[PDB]
């Protein structure tokens, strides 16, 4: 499924240079649209 | 004039005037008017900054550049996006209401257009890059993600332009139509030329009534109503997704290098009206291109990689010829019959036959030969997609064990053939009335005894074969 | 250690170099540190670890926005740039709720984009200041630590025109991709120019240019679009260090990295203490450059700069960038970003289908030629591979080629005479007579005595074993041979083609794999042509 991207950050650990990672989706795009995009908070 | 459907408005204005020469019945209750009639000033209907806007897109000398307007009613100042083009008179507009009316919320989703855009092409990035399946696969998925449609299906439009479903993704409880084919005809010429120019087609409701459009009286001709995105289904496709059981469709052109080439399409239908906001079909938009961008570079890389294949299979042959006699060649693994795609193959050789695969018996191949002589004995070589179209007497009694046929000519007794079996027998699918199954047993009737067409690059590599051939034969 | 995972301990040491310079108050020996900082030897964890924060997590941004880092939870503010209170028109402080610095509306938004799963619909985010109204794009990441929040100032206008200018910077991206699209293909380089002029037409910098890596990771201009009256760079070659590994790995997370203005003050980001270390700034798309890039980008001459990756398949590789500078302070926005970004995707597609499609014509090529080789041999003495004119020099890119054969030397193009080739033998008998064969790079780091007689027109060699005295033998020259631009304490662009021209001094260019596939493809066929004679 469509993600935001994550960020790595490089570490070096155990001698090797790794791109640690900085820290579930079930509706598609179209209901995450509906749901974020409902203007009844501006009534 | 034309029909458009009735979840927009049309208005047709002259390009220097800006005074309408033409609007669809829907339009005063769609702009709160119900003023608006021939030949008013089409940016007293709009707020100030939205006359700018219009005025901006029309001296545009790329208007397309410039196609999602965002203006507003000057009656109720409910958000339409405008979406502009040229015809041969003035300039069309076709309005379709904004559901999102906070400005603040406008800007984010026009911004999310590009930024899901870029999310989908770079997970199609990711793929290996050696697999057309993978990526229709991948288009189909995201594409479902972005609309959320019930099926979303991907159709590839072969050499006879008939078409296949090659991909799909659907809801559970839905009939599958993947590895379907359906006729030519059910695309008609027009509506491909359409989908080359409007690369997005959307019917939000097929049983919606549409909306006529009144036009000018002093009009000569009527108005080009083609390149319009509220543009009304035909009532033949109407009633076709009405029988399918869709009502909402959201087709999109999948473009390549032919010069442009419609390799097919990839169409969202849903079981109930739908119109999803503008960003997401932007989004959709971005990533079809992006796709026929890929699609093209896999085509590209397969035409490469069965020439490659098809050189070391000459090779191996030249060096079975070398090794023993020419019959050598239809004995070991690396045979005739990996040269190119057929379901059977076979050599006569000094009056020995020698059949691999799917071959005709020993009298057929005679009878064959008897007739390749009498009709086509002035020739270097031939390939027939189906025996009976061609005229052979012997057809029938072949049967759709062997329909296509490719000869290579090695001398007045020596033949390569290359045969192949009728199509219907790699096809599978589950499946009067225009309905899906219909159109699938009308294909099955078009190609009832006619194989796969022979390509362009197999016969290429059957007349190497037989150059090569032809030569080591002279030498023996 | 591979090469670009060597350059890490060169870029560390690099860097501890410019910062001791800066300490001290003394200037950047740029070719002398290159000198004296040569890969390998050993450097400390802590060094490297050292540099990886500073360049992550340096705490500084570039004043043309600000940031604030919230709490995922409690919304509540733990860093925050120190520009804030002035970008926003500003209370501001540690603890703070960052839902007050905003209208309600867009306090809304704000919660409705941090309560998002894996994907959210509001990033960025169209946001208004609660005391000014100054309109704000605030981009939305997140960090081990919380939410960072990049507030870019967004032009005061109608909200029309804001949507116009989105959709006329996407319009354009669309209409360059579509350019790209129709090119007659099988052209890297026609690619690469096209790519160039549409991305100058799209962003409107005063240069714009694409750089390629090399295997040796280093970098060459491969195209440019510039203004009349600014030098021309193509052509030129660099170092590989002057783009450290990390920035590269930054530039593969950030694909399009924009400085406004490298003489503008980095703002320090004041951080909540009770944090275990300095906010990390990987995502965030107002981090400053470091004063090494800085340092370099006045020198050059450019004020402002946009670095797009080229990431094409290969786990991802950077081909290169695609970098636009200009010789003024250029701030372009988000949504023209967004529209590059997107074009640099379809230039990596199409770039990556180049790349496959070049890849399968370079097989081709070198079967046929192995082929007619085979061919001539068969049906011809063996001095037929090289008296006709598909010799064994057309099977690979080199500047010359030998066949040695039972004492008859047959030289092609550049090669060394009779007793250099001679020498060369004795030495591969001496040192390497328990192989088939070898490439090198250069002679003189290969450790043969005598390479330097050899001078630069032979430098690389593929000699193949054909037997124990017939061999076969490709010759290269010096990289600068091929290598031509109309142009070293200072970081000014001449001094990185200087150390680049002293780095390849007697190398020629390596020898790529398919190349020494195809040599031993052709050698295993003549040594059994030969076996069976
Ligand atoms: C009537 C005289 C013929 C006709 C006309 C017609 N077709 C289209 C476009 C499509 N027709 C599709 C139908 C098929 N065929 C199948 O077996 C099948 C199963 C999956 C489908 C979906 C098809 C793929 C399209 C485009 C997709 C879509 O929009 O749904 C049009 C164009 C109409 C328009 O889009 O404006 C016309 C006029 N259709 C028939 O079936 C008759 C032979
Ligand atoms: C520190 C002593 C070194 C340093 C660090 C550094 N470089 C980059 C990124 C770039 N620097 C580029 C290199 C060159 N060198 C040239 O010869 C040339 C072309 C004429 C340029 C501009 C380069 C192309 C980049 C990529 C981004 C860009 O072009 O602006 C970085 C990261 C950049 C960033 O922070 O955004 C760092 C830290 N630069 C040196 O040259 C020193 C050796």
């Amino acid at each position: 499924r469509l993600s935001d991207q994550e960020y790595m950050e490089l570490v070096f650990e155990n001698g090797q240079i790794l791109a640690k990672g900085q820290r579930q989706r079930t509706k598609s795009i179209m209901d995450l649209y509906e749901a974020e995009y409902n203007e009844d908070f501006m009534k | 004039g034309g029909y458009i459907q009735p979840f927009g408005c049309m208005i047709a204005v002259d390009e220097s005037s800006f005074r309408i020469i033409g609007y669809s019945e829907n339009a005063r209750e769609m702009l709160g008017i119900m003023i608006l009639a021939m030949g008013t000033d089409v940016r007293s209907l709009f707020t100030s900054s939205s006359s700018i806007l219009l005025e901006r897109a029309f001296v545009a000398r790329e208007i397309t550049l410039l196609n999602p307007v965002w203006i507003h009613s000057k009656n109720t100042g409910k958000p339409f996006y405008a979406i502009l083009h040229r015809i041969d008179v003035g300039v069309v507009i076709d309005l379709e209401p904004a559901r999102t009316e906070d400005p603040a919320l406008s800007i984010a989703g026009a911004v999310q257009s590009q930024k899901l855009a870029v999310r989908a092409i770079s997970q199609l990035q990711a793929l290996p890059g050696g697999d057309i399946k993978l990526l229709c696969d991948t288009v189909v998925e995201s594409v479902r993600d972005l609309t959320g449609y019930d099926r979303v299906m991907v159709y590839k439009f072969h050499e006879d332009e008939h078409g296949e479903v090659v991909a799909e993704s659907k809801r559970d409880d839905l009939e599958p139509y993947i590895g379907l084919h359906y006729p030519a005809t059910d695309i008609p010429q027009a509506s491909r030329f359409l989908f080359k120019q409007n690369r997005v087609r959307m019917i939000v409701d097929c049983n919606a009534t549409p909306v006529l459009v009144v036009q000018d009286d002093r009009l000569t001709q009527s108005m080009c109503l083609v390149g319009s995105t509220l543009r009304a289904p035909h009532g033949c496709h109407s009633q076709y997704m009405a029988n399918m059981g869709s009502i909402a469709s959201l087709a999109m052109a999948v473009i390549i290098n032919g010069s442009m080439r419609l390799w097919g399409l990839v169409v969202c239908h849903h079981t109930s009206s739908r119109c999803i906001p503008f960003p997401l079909r932007y989004a959709c938009e971005f990533l079809m291109q992006a796709f026929g961008l890929q699609l093209n570079m896999e085509l590209q890389l397969a035409l490469q990689m069965s020439e490659k294949r098809v050189l070391r299979t000459q090779t191996l042959l030249c060096d079975m010829l070398l090794r023993d006699s020419p019959a050598g060649i239809v004995t070991q693994s690396p045979s005739i019959m990996d040269l190119v795609k057929c379901d059977g193959a076979a050599f006569l050789y000094h009056g020995k036959y020698y059949p691999l695969g799917v071959a005709p018996s020993e009298v057929q191949i005679k009878d064959v030969v008897e007739w390749l002589l009498a009709n086509h004995a002035d020739s270097t070589g031939l390939s027939t997609d189906s025996l009976g179209d061609a005229g052979y007497p012997g057809a029938a009694a072949l049967g759709d064990a062997v329909c296509g046929m490719a000869v290579a000519y090695i001398t007045k007794r020596d033949f390569l053939f290359w045969f192949r079996s009728h199509t219907a027998k790699e096809i599978k699918w589950g499946g009067q009335r225009m309905h899906p199954r219909s159109s699938f047993q009308a294909f099955l009737e078009v190609v009832k005894s006619r194989s796969q067409p022979w390509e362009t690059a197999e016969m290429d590599a059957i007349h190497s074969l037989q150059l090569i051939l032809r030569d080591s034969f002279k030498e023996s």
